[PDB]
């Protein structure tokens, strides 16, 4: 029927708590496939300088061998089942998930346990991963958007442990011994810091039984935003990359929805996007655009003018359009077993509960033009920003010019 | 609930589902594609899918864009060598406006010549960004070097046609191919009665057939693109069976025996025979897959390899040998079952996303007219036997090869050598 | 020789461009011949010169000086721009000599 | 584009004064030139008021 | 003028009314201070040096 | 906190910043002029004719 | 590219009054 009724149609995600602390969540559906994964509340933010690349290295070698079966055997079993075994690591989250058939739900869950509980850190495999990661860092150096975002994080958080990259420095990965990885696993991969989330054609009782069988052996038991800038000049690069951000509220904040609407509200730029990267207690709200050498200043002016217009003069039609865009993006994102499973895991990790879609719609409905402009002025207006520019960066206005453009003399 | 491929009297095959997802998704799949254009209007379809937002007879470009944005939905155009889909996604209560926009875009477009001229430079940028990944470029050269009549027509307009696509050609193509009998309307969130109503809005659509032509004749030609790239991408192929045939299922199971793609993050592809062979063939980084495309008139099963130039030949040779070994009959039963599991899982997992499910239903409606449930697809996959796979491998090995390569090309063998 | 070398070393130390991390060729006036000589420099030398000049400008703006350890040493200086500038001047003088005949 | 880069008078003012590429290491001596203009303005203003009675 | 007759422009004017009032106050107080009007500068509690 | 209200009310919008600047200009002009006059009168007390005329 | 470590700026940062529970937003407002 209506949008609200359709949201009510969405099945709930049953959540149970094991004895050791593991939080098992599921969302029953009629799909013949499923995606079962383990989300660990451990990331680059929790890593000191000694082991900045520990989590990434463990992500690399997790699928290359467990104690019960060698890495070749594990990969062969995954391939024979027809499933896809994938993993990712952010500065605050880690995840190992398996996209499989519903009838393969048991084995897959067991597999996850073998990946998490008893991980085999073969020294030869560790050296192979060292070589591979040393190659991979140089490979990733080509992608300038990720380099720009890493620059932005490093300059924005600096002294905070939130500024170090997920990959970690070359010297760190070179010297990252096996004992360091084992200590990282021991101190980090432990319930209740973990969530086993599944979606698709899965029954919550079956998932709970499998979690108790294979994930019951797990042991029972100041962020600061600095408005700095970084600009790496390289005129040989064809286009300049710019990412400018300001402090954003963490996961637990009602203002996130209004900021999402404002970003949705926001062509000189060849490719211009708006990001609202949220963390536990901090966040980066801003824009990333690619530019010609001769048009950086105009694009920065246009973006800051849009920011000021939202902060001061936010009309009702634009806010309604932003709310509709946000609703459509929210509903369309949660299409497919993998996206909903990832949402379940992350939401349990950050928000708690699962924040159903009806509450999201009600919160969006609360949002108003007055609310949009008030929150934008709260977070954007007259705030010292963090800027990251990858060459050719010469026409990019100096930090004082950008900071001055962060406010209006007419207002 | 289940779909029902109701066919309207004019010929418009209308199908509806009742997935209670808050986003209603509608899709108009026309049998028009790049194969249906010829040398006279080559590259017309590439601009045709970029003119979705142009002003129509019943709605203006500004009106279309602003209404679609304000509603929050999206209107996208997907194109392949046989079919063209207009997919519109909106909220449940916002179906009528975007459906009218879709009607205006497809049935009665008004290609204002100045708007078409302004849009034409976008062709260069779209072609360049789409050619950023080497796979698409090599596959385009492969289709140009394999077929000669219909499927050889590129998806992206040729460089010489970038600035000379007149609006008259667009009108001719639309009115000769966007006809009722060559189209299918599929609605996922939309309940069947309103889908019938919008189909009734579509009732007076052009005529009852189009200028379908050509047969996609096969040539054993090759295209070589001498570039300075350190990495070389090659793809050598042989004519497989048409789409929707048991032999097509055999070729797909064969490709999954050879190894279509990775299954473990940063995996070594232990099951993939091609990856294992090339690993001992060459030590530098590589990537080998069994390219397999199926069409109404013909098909193409082959090997795609990304390797170093100095090792290129070796790599492909190894890959070739693997298929030859399967052609000799060295195909066990365990890896066959593994490949069948891979194919079934891949199909079902692709069907998960509503976009891909809509695309699959639209393609089935266009080529069959009756929905094929996934259980029947799984049964057909299981029906394939080892002897059929051996026959498919023999057909690939014995057939005339067509190859397309790009890179340094200092060591890549030619078609006769391969 | 020895006396002249001592006087030259004294002048090099007295001239403060070594304090800012600069080399002698970085100090030369940028006229047309020097502009073409810079254009003829290899990319590595051009980038090194550009960074050294930028660092010197940054230090001068801060009214600071590079640490005494990091100062350029008279006995360890490269005259990278000398061959290119001499060649450019030679070509210009050849053109003028032809143009005066 | 900002209004400063559209109006021709604003174009001239922005190009010559607002967005003029100027070396960062410029010392206090380069101030004096600007001071000179100011002095001129003073001499044009003050002297003008002297002319009303001289 | 016809194009400006719409709800959005009314909302914009409502948003900018506080700014207009503040700038008008700035201008008025600046004029009073610069001219030393003393018609108005007599009411203010302080600034009663104009005996 | 002092700033939590001051900056939010006065220094947030530049128009309010200018308004408080002008009000402060008035008050500072009056008080500074009075203080400077008092200092000058005290420093050379008796010399000035304002005292003599009494 | 991962060598993104910004050199220490602690010697230039405004000396915080105290290590109170003052939020970063409040400190920025004060500065």
């Amino acid at each position: 029927a209506t949008f609200a009724q359709a949201l009510q149609f969405v099945p709930e995600t049953q959540v149970s708590l094991l004895d050791n602390g593991l939080r098992v969540a599921s969302e029953q559906s009629s799909q013949p496939t499923c995606t079962v994964g383990v989300w660990i509340d451990v990331g680059s933010r929790f890593e000191t300088e000694k082991n900045n690349g520990a989590g990434y290295f463990l992500e690399h070698l997790a699928f290359k061998g467990t104690k019960n079966r060698p890495g070749s055997a594990l990969e062969k079993e995954v391939e024979s089942m027809g499933a896809h075994l994938n993993a990712y690591s952010t500065r605050e989250h880690t995840a190992y998930y398996i996209k499989a058939l519903s009838k393969d739900l048991p084995k897959a869950v067991e597999l996850l346990g073998d990946i998490v509980q008893n991980c085999s850190l073969e020294d030869s495999q560790i050296e192979k991963e060292r070589d591979v990661i040393l190659r991979e860092m140089q490979e990733n150096d080509a992608s300038m958007r990720d380099v720009v975002f890493n620059y932005l994080h490093a300059t924005a958080f600096q002294g905070t442990p939130l500024a170090q990259a997920v990959e970690g420095p070359s010297e760190n990965v070179r010297k990252l011994s096996r004992a360091d990885l084992t200590e990282y696993l021991s101190t980090h991969y432990k319930a209740p810091r973990m969530v086993l989330a599944a979606a698709g054609g899965v029954e919550h009782q079956q998932l709970l039984d499998l979690a108790q069988k294979h994930l019951g052996g797990i042991p029972w038991t100041p962020c600061r935003f600095t408005g700095s800038e970084i600009r790496h000049r390289d005129d040989a690069l064809p286009f300049a990359h710019v990412a400018i951000a300001v402090e954003g509220p963490g996961w637990a904040s009602p203002d996130n929805v209004a900021l999402q609407v404002a970003n949705a509200i926001i062509k000189l730029c060849q490719s211009f996007q708006t990001f609202s990267i949220c963390y536990a207690e901090t966040g980066l709200l801003g824009a990333h655009f690619v530019c010609d050498r001769m048009k950086i200043d105009d694009m920065m002016f246009v973006l800051q003018g849009q920011w000021m217009r939202l902060c001061t003069s936010a009309t009702e039609s634009e806010v309604a359009r932003g709310k509709n865009i946000l609703r459509n993006a929210l509903v369309s994102h949660l299409d497919g077993t993998t996206p909903v499973c990832e949402d379940i895991g992350r939401s349990l990790l950050t928000y708690g509960r699962r924040i159903p879609l009806a509450e999201w719609e009600s919160r969006i409905a609360e949002v108003d033009a007055s609310v949009v402009r008030e929150i934008c002025s709260k977070y954007i207006y007259d705030q010292c920003p963090a800027v990251a520019g990858y060459g050719p960066i010469e026409q990019l206005p100096d930090y004082n010019r950008i900071r001055s453009g962060m406010f209006w003399l007419r207002f | 609930q289940d779909l029902e491929f109701t066919k309207l009297p004019n010929g418009l095959v209308i199908a509806s589902l009742e997935n209670y997802s808050p986003v209603s998704r509608i899709g108009l799949f026309i049998k028009a594609g790049s194969r249906y254009e010829d040398f006279s209007n080559l590259g017309t379809t590439h601009l045709l899918r970029l003119t979705s937002s142009l002003t129509t007879k019943g709605a203006s470009s500004f009106k279309i864009t602003r209404g679609i944005e304000a509603v929050g939905g999206k209107l996208s155009v997907t194109a392949t060598r046989e079919n063209m889909a207009y997919t519109v996604e909106c909220l449940r209560g916002d179906v009528d406006i975007l459906m009218e926009f879709l009607l205006n875009v497809t049935t009665a477009p008004e290609f204002r010549r100045w708007e078409v001229a302004d849009l034409q430079p976008q062709l260069k940028i779209d072609k360049a960004v789409a050619f950023q990944n080497p796979q698409t470029h090599v596959i385009e050269n492969l289709h140009a070097a394999a077929y000669r009549n219909a499927l050889a027509n590129p998806l992206y307009c040729p460089d010489y046609r970038i600035g000379k696509v007149t609006s008259e050609e667009l009108h001719y193509f639309v009115q000769n191919h966007f006809t009722s009998a060559r189209m299918a309307l599929i609605g996922l969130g939309v309940s069947h009665p309103v889908l019938k109503q919008v189909a009734e809005q579509f009732l007076n659509m052009r005529g009852g057939l189009g200028l379908s032509g050509a047969k996609a004749n096969y040539r054993g030609g090759e295209i070589r693109e001498q570039n300075g790239d350190s990495l070389v991408h090659a793809a050598f192929v042989a004519e497989s069976a048409v789409a929707g045939s048991a032999e097509a299922n055999a070729f797909s199971v064969l490709q999954h025996v050879l190894g279509a793609g990775p299954h473990v993050k940063r995996g070594s592809n232990t099951t993939s025979h091609l990856h294992q062979a090339v690993a001992k063939a060459t030590q530098q980084p590589f990537d080998v897959s069994a390219f397999n495309a199926s069409y109404s008139d013909s098909g193409l099963f082959g090997i795609y390899t990304i390797s170093q130039a100095t090792a290129a030949g070796d790599v492909i040779k190894a890959a070739y040998n693997q298929v030859k070994t399967i052609a000799q009959g060295n195909l066990s039963n365990t890896d066959v079952q593994a490949a069948k599991n891979k194919l079934k899982a891949g199909y079902l997992m692709s069907v998960e996303s509503s976009e891909c499910f809509l695309e699959e239903v639209g393609s089935q409606a266009l080529v069959a007219g009756s929905y094929m449930p996934p259980s029947t697809v799984l049964q057909q996959i299981d029906s394939v036997a080892n002897a059929d796979i051996i026959n498919a491998a023999k057909k690939f090995v014995s057939g005339q090869k067509s190859m397309a390569a790009s890179g340094n090309l200092g060591h890549t063998p030619f078609v006769d050598e391969l | 020789g020895k006396w002249l070398d001592g006087i030259r070393k004294w002048y090099y130390n007295a001239a403060g461009f070594n304090k800012l991390g600069l080399m002698r060729d970085d100090t030369i006036y940028e006229d047309e011949d020097v502009k073409e000589a810079i254009r003829r420099l290899p990319e590595n030398l051009y980038n090194d010169r550009m960074f050294r000049i930028k660092r010197a400008l940054d230090l001068n703006l801060k009214h600071q000086i590079l640490p005494k350890e990091q100062w350029t040493k008279y006995e360890e200086e490269n005259f990278y721009l000398e061959p290119y500038l001499k060649e450019v001047i030679r070509e210009r003088k050849e053109r003028e000599e032809w143009a005066k005949k | 584009t900002p209004m400063r880069k559209t109006n021709p008078l604003m174009k001239l003012i922005n190009h010559s004064f607002i967005d003029l590429p100027t070396p960062s290491n410029i010392s206090a001596w380069w101030n004096f030139g600007s001071l000179l203009g100011a002095c001129l303005i003073l001499q044009i203003t003050t002297g003008l008021f002297l002319a009303m009675h001289y | 003028v016809t194009r400006f007759l719409g709800p959005r422009y009314r909302e914009l004017v409502k948003n900018w009314v506080p700014t207009a009032y503040t700038w008008g106050a700035v201008g008025a107080v600046g004029l009073v201070w610069a001219t030393d009007w003393r018609l108005i500068l007599d009411w203010v509690p302080y600034i009663n040096g104009k005996f | 906190t002092l700033t939590s209200k001051l900056y939010s009310l006065l220094f947030r919008r530049t128009s309010t910043f200018a308004l408080t600047i002008i009000v402060g200009v008035m008050f500072f002009e009056r008080a500074f002029d009075q203080g400077a006059d008092a200092i000058y009168d005290h420093i050379n007390e008796g010399k000035l004719w304002k005292h003599i005329k009494h | 590219h991962t060598d993104i470590k910004v050199p220490d700026f602690s010697e230039y940062r405004r000396l915080e009054v105290l290590d109170s529970t003052k939020s970063s937003r409040e400190s920025s407002e004060a500065r």
